[PDB]
């Protein structure tokens, strides 16, 4: 009761952004889906006067037998104002990430009890499109508080601390991170312990009045980096000593003292790709070196909350993947692999596409907010299968690399 | 009196910031002022305007036209302005439906709704803005000041309040009547079934008993519309579809705007007749576009021409659309970038066809054209019929499992099966992921004077093999290219080739199998002839030895 005004952006006039092609599945999930949120009064059919649109689907969580509507607020949330309301901002909570277990719930649901702003509800508006567009396709709105719209959490926060209160006094060392539809607690608790008290967390909301039940599992104090390595072997091929000059090189980029002198005049001469060279004295202090150089950490490295996080991604192979996340180019805030499986095996889209997620987590829980990705993908590629393996409740932001990285070589 | 249902007006507004028309009414002759106001008083007469006051500050300008042939006028408002300054609206009469994706009717039948489409009420609010003025008789009276009272022919907002009034009083019928299809364009609705024909009958009564409760009225004298339909260019029959005729002219000589019209057929054309081609046709049209301009057929053209006449030669129909089969599309390659396919579910009865053509780009090759059209067809079935059509594709799949496992980028496509219909799409070459033991390496290199265009290019190897090349008009980037291509046509079946050029790296790494740079396509004709190719690269200038050697020699 009684809303909160809300505002686009000065200058900015509500989202207008096709709706894409939906698979007979979809569109029948969502028929159900909104006939019944239209009924709880959630949502309510619009006019031809309302021009907006933002797209919709629908996705399948992890063990679940049941669709969740998904909304595309990517153009919404750029044009809605920032909320500086009745709070200046939330610091985000640095203790997170050192968690040893940190469940992430769906609380969306929450959202629903809050009315939206009368004047804002049209900039919400959606389509649920007709197969071979036979039948006019069917157009709401929100009446409340959507899920996936970056105001929700901001508007909902106030009710969100009060829900906690309990939880939070009588558990000072929990760090509960609210971020979209995401609820992140972690604790270092005993994880059998841990479940406990994240059912025990699920109660104080379902009393309040209500994909509640799930929850993912992670364990950021787990999480390793990839600093740069150098191959230590009894015989070096000029192959192996060109490939170790060219990492070596790439190197020098992010790390001030390296040097390749020595090492290249192991080439001296025209040789054989195959044939083995001895070591000098002074390429193998050189090497030795390097290596002490590559086992600190770059200089100079900081991370700016005014500016955008920037994700990179590798295919190695074999349903290996590198990436780093990174501000400025050389400074790495963090590297990464995924030797991860999750089926996908003969499917290297599925793979991409369950990378990215695991990426934005990631950035999720460090920095609390996601990256912008270089996909390795052509874009028509992505587009086209990205929606049938995502998991998650936000979506981020991403680009196209068309022209191979010679840098993949040397994050392998 | 039998009380009807009031159809419920849609707010408008004028844009942010926006005031109404206020434009000028022309001169009118005597002649056009007597036929306006006969006009407008029999519009008042049935409530579709009404005569106000002098207080309201808008106008709309107001025409008068003669029918050809006709004693008879018809009155034309003048929208323009008003159209500039009112909202935008949802528009649902974008995507229209394929008729590939129609289901098979046993009958189809035709309702007259146009008493409605002249009378959905317009919101109180905005008929000020719709104000127009009929020109006294000589000036020497105030002219006759009216306002819309119902969605005015030529606004902006009519289609779409129009279609969305109808829809709003169609739902509950249709979501009752599952058994069958309503449809609405312009004044007409379209209602099939598969009803017994006394079932289907009884059906459109009950639309018309339905219809009368917002009291529209649909004549008693029914449609002289029957199947077959001639509809957005298409021809619906009740078991196939087809487009309507489709005839190429036969000229002696071509100018730009007829090689557009001809294409435009043909692309029209391609979505039912198999293997139509525009690639010949449109290169014709490459840059120029002085309408006028009559550009000569090369040779190719006309190949082009007279292969579509072929396929042309008679009428070809498509099949509706079964939900209870799957769905086929098979994919031919025809060469120069181009693509055909066909989507069927029994044999030999296509739902529709369709084309893919390469997209523009310095290199490519068949597998990202076979992917990209494989992408297209997908897309355009998800529009078309809700679903991923299986595939059938002129690609061995050990072919593709060695691309996509190989291929720097991610790439994927759906369930999918070998068909053998050549030309294959194959890879023609690929690079070894390990040095060569045995096999001769050659360290290359190139560099160009910036200025004159002077250059070098050239190699040397292991064995004491040397090469240096003096080379004009060339550039860093293509001298590194140079040198490559000399390392392969020089070395035997086997050869390792170490270079510095990231440019040339960049290219190789991509794979293509044919490029619009001569060079690439010459260097790509060596890679097919060898066994073995390991490339390796290295930092240019930092003292390794065979690649400094080169490097000195090619600097000149
Ligand atoms: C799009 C559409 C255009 C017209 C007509 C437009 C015009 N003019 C008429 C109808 C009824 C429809 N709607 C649908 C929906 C599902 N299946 C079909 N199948 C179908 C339609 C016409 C014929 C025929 N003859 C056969 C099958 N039509
Ligand atoms: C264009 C697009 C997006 C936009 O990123 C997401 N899915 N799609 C899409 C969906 C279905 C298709 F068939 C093709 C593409
Ligand atoms: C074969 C070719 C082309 C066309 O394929 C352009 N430059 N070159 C070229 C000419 C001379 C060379 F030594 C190496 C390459
Ligand atoms: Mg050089």
């Amino acid at each position: 009761i009684e809303t909160v005004p809300v505002k686009l952006k000065p200058g900015m006039d509500g989202p207008k952004v096709k709706q894409w092609p939906l698979t007979e599945e979809k569109i029948k999930a969502l028929v159900e889906i909104c006939t019944e949120m239209e009924k709880e009064g959630k949502i309510s059919k619009i006019g031809p006067e309302n021009p907006y649109n933002t797209p919709v689907f629908a996705i399948k969580k992890k063990d679940s037998t049941k669709w969740r509507k998904l909304v595309d607020f990517r153009e919404l949330n750029k044009r809605t104002q920032d909320f500086w309301e009745v709070q200046l901002g939330i610091p985000h909570p640095a203790g997170l990430k050192k968690k040893k277990s940190v469940t992430v719930l769906d609380v969306g649901d929450a959202y629903f009890s809050v009315p939206l702003d009368e004047d804002f509800r049209k900039y919400t508006a959606f389509t649920i499109p007709s197969i071979n567009n036979e039948t006019p396709g069917i157009r709401y709105q929100y009446n409340v508080l959507p899920q996936g719209w970056k105001g929700s959490p901001a508007i909902f926060q106030s009710s969100m601390t009060k829900i906690l209160e309990p939880f939070k006094k009588q558990n000072p060392d929990i760090v509960i991170y609210q971020y979209m539809d995401d609820l992140y607690v972690g604790s270092d608790l005993e994880i059998g312990q841990h479940r406990t008290k994240i059912e025990e967390l699920r109660q104080h909301l379902l009393r309040w009045g209500l994909f509640l039940w799930m929850g993912y599992e992670l364990h950021p104090d787990k999480w390793t980096v990839q600093p740069i390595v150098l191959p230590e072997k009894d015989s070096w091929t000029v192959n192996d000593i060109q490939k170790l000059v060219g990492k070596l090189n790439w190197a020098s980029q992010i790390y001030p003292g390296i040097k390749v002198r020595q090492l290249s005049k192991l080439l001296r001469g025209t040789k054989a790709l195959t044939e083995v060279i001895p070591l000098t004295e002074e390429a193998e202090l050189e090497l030795a070196e390097n290596r002490e150089i590559l086992k600190e950490p770059v200089h100079g490295v900081y991370y700016d909350p005014s500016k955008d996080l920037i994700a990179e991604i590798q295919k190695q192979g074999q349903g290996q993947w590198t990436y780093q996340i990174y501000q400025e180019p050389f400074k790495n805030l963090k590297t990464g692999k995924y030797a991860r499986m999750r089926g996908a095996h003969t499917n290297d889209v599925k793979q991409l596409t369950e990378a990215v997620q695991k990426i934005t987590t990631e950035s999720i829980v460090i920095w609390g907010k996601t990256p912008k990705f270089k996909l390795p993908i052509q874009k028509e590629t992505w587009e086209t299968w990205w929606t049938e393996y995502w998991q998650a409740t936000w979506i981020p932001e991403w680009e196209f690399v068309n022209t191979p990285p010679l840098v993949k070589l040397w994050y392998q | 009196m039998v009380p009807i249902s009031p159809i419920e007006t849609v707010p408008v507004k004028l844009k942010p910031g926006m005031d109404g028309p206020k434009v000028k009414q022309w001169p009118l002759t005597e002649e056009k002022i007597k036929a306006l106001v006969e006009i407008c008083t029999e519009m008042e007469k049935e409530g579709k305007i009404s005569k106000i006051g002098p207080e309201n500050p808008y106008n709309t300008p107001v025409f008068a036209i003669k029918k050809k042939d006709s004693t008879k006028w018809r009155k034309l408002v003048d929208f323009r302005e008003l159209n500039k300054r009112t909202q935008d609206f949802w528009e649902v009469q974008l995507g229209i439906p394929h008729p590939a994706g129609l289901k098979k009717k046993k009958s189809v039948t035709v309702l007259d709704v146009g008493d409605a489409y002249f009378s959905v009420p317009l919101d109180e609010d905005f008929r000020k803005y719709t104000a127009f003025t009929i020109p006294s008789i000589n000036n020497e009276t105030p002219g006759i000041r009216y306002q819309y009272n119902v969605l005015p022919q030529g606004w902006k907002g009519s289609p779409a309040i129009f279609q969305s009034s109808m829809t709003k009083i169609l739902e509950p019928f249709a979501a009752q009547n599952p058994d069958i299809v309503i449809y609405q364009y312009m004044d007409d609705l379209y209602v099939g079934s598969d009803l017994e024909i006394g079932q289907h009958r009884t059906k459109i009564e009950e639309l018309r008993q339905h219809l009368l409760r917002w009291g529209l009225t649909t004549p008693d004298k029914k449609h002289q519309k029957e199947p077959p339909f001639l509809w957005m260019g298409y021809e619906l029959h009740p078991d196939k579809w087809t487009v309507q005729p489709i005839v190429l002219p036969e000229k002696d000589s071509w100018t730009v705007n007829d090689i557009q019209k001809l294409v435009g057929k043909l692309n029209w054309a391609s979505q039912i007749y198999p293997g139509i081609k525009v690639r010949q046709l449109s290169k014709l049209l490459r840059g120029t576009k002085a309408l006028t301009e009559v550009i000569p057929l090369t040779e190719e053209a006309e190949l082009e021409l007279a292969e579509n006449r072929e396929i042309l030669k008679e009428p070809v129909h498509g099949v509706y659309y079964d939900p209870s089969k799957d769905l086929i599309a098979e994919i031919q390659k025809q060469g120069q970038g181009q693509w055909t396919y066909q989507i069927y579910q029994e044999p030999f009865k296509n739902l529709k066809t369709g084309k893919y053509a390469r997209m523009r780009g310095a290199h490519t090759n068949d597998v990202k054209q076979l992917t990209e059209a494989v992408q297209k067809i997908t897309t355009e079935s998800i529009v078309i019929w809700g679903k991923t059509p299986k595939f059938k594709l002129p690609i061995q799949k050990e072919t593709w499992e060695t691309w996509w496992t190989e291929y720097w980028q991610a790439t994927w496509i759906p369930e999918w099966e070998f068909v053998n219909t050549p030309p294959l799409v194959k890879l023609w070459y690929q690079l070894e992921k390990e040095p060569i033991v045995g096999a001769e390496t050659f360290y290359v290199d190139g560099a160009a004077n910036r200025e004159t265009k002077l250059g070098k290019a050239g190699y040397v190897t292991n064995k004491g093999r040397q090469k240096v090349v003096p080379l004009t008009n060339t550039t860093n980037q293509k001298t590194e290219l140079q040198a490559i291509y000399l390392a392969l046509q020089d070395s035997g079946l086997e050869v390792n080739i170490v270079t510095d050029s990231q440019y040339a790296l960049g290219i190789i790494q991509a794979q293509p199998d044919k490029s619009e740079s001569e060079l690439v396509n010459q260097i790509i004709e060596q890679l097919i002839k060898k066994e073995k190719v390991y490339l390796a690269w290295v930092p240019a200038h930092k003292g390794i030895g065979g690649n400094e050697q080169v490097d000195k020699l090619v600097s000149a």
